């Protein structure tokens, strides 16, 4: 009935043997299925039962495993290789979905670049103010944005988007967005936007006072 | 000989125990599309009865046809058969293996649909029939000698595999 | 060549009913829906074995009809009763065997996004983002349905430019955000416009960053 995929990610460059572990909660057959699914595309079935390859799909994706446990071994990591992935145990009728595990490729930290907006002018006339903080090349994904609106951390209202990992120098970007009304932006003076990376020495903070 | 045309079964699995023997319709004449091998006949009329063991130059498991009981949610392999005639339906016996240390058990329960016409629905009514011993044993199926031109035969799962090597029936042409 | 394309794509209201279309061009296999929320996996929702229905999902009891239409060689979803929860790309999958007897889906659909909500098509409102190398951006922040395609000077600036996925938020709407990581020395010779173009509700807004 369920299928529980793990990990849910794996970082790893190219030529990296990758194995991917599919947890099943009954003892079922040996029959499964392996998809690898790039972002904004349709899946693509790799594994048929469970050692069964299909047509051109090349012969590093090694299949393994019986009962509960079942493997997902790569020979080669590849740059077409990187997707995240799904194990799913397909019977003639119910055929139940596994979680994800999305495989990402390693690369060198790199520092992110920190940029803070006020709110346009035009959007104060309607009543909102909407501050966005820019983090741009910064590797891995996680990193913690930080919105400390007049000397103070603020929780409610920080919308927050991670752009898929880049196909040139493989990087991500962050767009955290502190939007906020005109009547309590007037009540606040220094809006501040500190985040922490593991490419950096010590949180960076990026703030503004309000005037030019 | 059996006086039959052509046979519908799902498409034969593969057990993946110690060196992998693969048990699927080698001989099936007919064109196999989706999951089902309809129209044509194989190893299930070919005459050739299954040994005891399905491991015993061909593959581990040429002789036999396998479905798993993980892989089917209904709990019955759908099977259907065509005939030349209307004939009276006494008994179909098939030649299952009962080795129950690999799984591969004789069926629970078999049932039986009934239609005289090609274009018809089955008419209904159907026959359902119901261990230690490691032999595989001729399965008496009775048809209680229903006059019939088409079958549509459910095998119910009772262990985790079901393996079949050959499909007999016994019936008489009407006038 | 077989395709798989269903006639879906339709905004509904929490608690209306929408049918999908799974038309086959190129038949009768053993067939399913599979779903996918935007940045979720993949969860299987149904599956019919030739004209005879096979138990839809523990979620999926209530509700969802996965009726079948030889004569139209068309596959009809029904949802019925429907929440804010259900959005999701909806794929229609047709299960065929390997070369070990295994089943496994082979050909996928094309996806049509469902979204459930009780607001109103509404037009995007672009806000500019005031800037070694500066960055700047635009706003897409008030606007209901998806997608909205951001384009850089007319398609001619794409170096750096970084548009981020769209945020849902607590009003219902969505916000995306275009920025362009430029060098400091090139903002006020060059001009920086962003096209932002929405086709559903008829509207295209060609907003500059700060002019200079
Ligand atoms: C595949 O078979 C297993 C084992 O079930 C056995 O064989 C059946 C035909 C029947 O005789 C059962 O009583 C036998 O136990 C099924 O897995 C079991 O499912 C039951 C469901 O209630 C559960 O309690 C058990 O823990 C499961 N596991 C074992 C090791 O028995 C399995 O469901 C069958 N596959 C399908 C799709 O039906
Ligand atoms: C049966 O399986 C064997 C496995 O080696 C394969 O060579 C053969 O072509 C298959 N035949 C059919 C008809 O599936
Ligand atoms: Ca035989
Ligand atoms: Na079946
Ligand atoms: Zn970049
Ligand atoms: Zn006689
Ligand atoms: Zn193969």
């Amino acid at each position: 009935i369920q299928m529980t995929q793990s990990p849910s990610s794996v970082s790893a460059s190219v030529g990296d043997r990758v194995t991917i572990t599919c947890q099943a909660s009954q003892s079922i057959g040996s029959v499964l299925a392996w998809y690898q699914q790039k972002p904004g595309k349709a899946p693509k079935l790799l594994i048929s039962g469970v050692f069964d390859l299909a047509s051109g799909v090349p012969s590093r994706f090694s299949g393994s495993g019986s009962g509960t446990d079942f493997t997902l071994t790569i020979s080669s990591l590849q740059p077409e290789d990187f997707a995240t992935y799904y194990c799913q145990y397909i019977p003639y009728g119910s055929s139940p979905f596994g979680g994800g595990t999305k495989v990402e490729i390693k690369r060198t930290v790199a520092a992110p670049s920190v940029f803070i907006f006020p709110p346009s002018d035009e959007q104060l006339k309607s009543g909102t103010a909407s501050v966005v903080c820019l983090l741009n090349n910064f590797y891995p994904r996680e990193a913690k944005v930080q919105w400390k609106v007049d000397n103070a951390l603020q929780s409610g209202n920080s919308q927050e988007s991670v752009t898929e990992q880049d196909s040139k120098d493989s990087t991500y970007s962050l767009s955290s967005t502190l939007t906020l009304s005109k009547a309590d932006y007037e009540k606040h003076k220094v809006y501040a936007c500190e985040v922490t990376h593991q490419g950096l020495s010590s949180p960076v903070t990026k703030s503004f006072n309000r005037g030019e | 000989r059996d006086g039959l045309l052509s046979y519908t079964a799902p498409v034969g699995q593969t057990m993946y125990l110690s060196e992998a023997v693969y048990l699927n319709d080698s001989t099936y004449d007919g064109h196999t599309v989706g999951g089902l091998q309809y129209g044509g006949l194989g190893q299930l009329a070919d005459g050739v009865v299954g040994l005891d063991d399905f491991r015993k130059r061909v593959w581990p498991g040429y002789d036999y046809v396998g479905w798993s009981n993980h892989s089917f949610s209904s709990g019955y392999v759908e099977m259907e058969f065509e005939f030349d005639r209307l004939r009276a339906f006494q008994a179909m016996q098939v030649h299952c293996n009962n080795m129950h240390t690999l799984g591969a058990r004789l069926p629970g329960g078999v049932e039986c649909r009934f239609r005289r016409g090609p274009a018809m629905a089955w008419e209904g009514e159907p026959m359902r029939h119901n261990l230690g011993d490691p032999r595989a044993r001729a399965v008496s199926v009775p048809l209680g000698g229903r006059v019939a031109r088409f079958l549509q035969c459910r095998f119910l799962f009772a262990g985790p595999w079901l393996l079949f090597s050959e499909i007999s029936f016994i019936s008489d042409v009407v006038n | 060549q077989v395709q798989l394309v269903e006639s879906g794509g339709r905004v509904v209201q929490p608690g209306r009913s929408l049918r999908l279309s799974c038309t086959a061009s190129g038949n009768r296999y053993y067939m399913l829906w599979v779903r996918q929320a935007p940045g979720k996996g993949l969860e299987w929702i149904g599956t019919i074995s030739y004209g005879d229905t096979t138990y839809y999902a523990s979620w999926a009891k209530g509700r969802f009809t996965i009726s079948r239409d030889n004569s139209k060689n068309t596959l009809y979803l029904q949802m019925n009763s429907l929440r804010a929860e259900d959005t999701a790309v909806y794929y229609c999958a047709r299960a065929d065997t390997g070369d070990n007897g295994y089943l496994g889906l082979q050909l996928w659909g094309q996806g049509t996004l469902v979204t459930v909500s009780s607001a109103s098509t509404k037009g995007p409102s672009v806000f500019p983002l005031a800037p070694g190398t500066a960055a700047l951006g635009c706003l897409v922040k008030d606007y209901f349905p998806e997608p909205v395609t951001v384009s850089w000077n007319s398609g001619a600036l794409t170096s750096g430019v970084h548009t981020f996925p769209a945020v849902l938020q607590s009003s219902g709407l969505y916000s995306l955000s275009s920025v362009v990581t430029v060098p400091s020395s090139s903002l006020g010779t060059q001009t920086y416009i962003c096209n932002v173009n929405h086709k559903p509700s008829n509207t295209k807004v060609d907003k500059r960053v700060e002019p200079k």
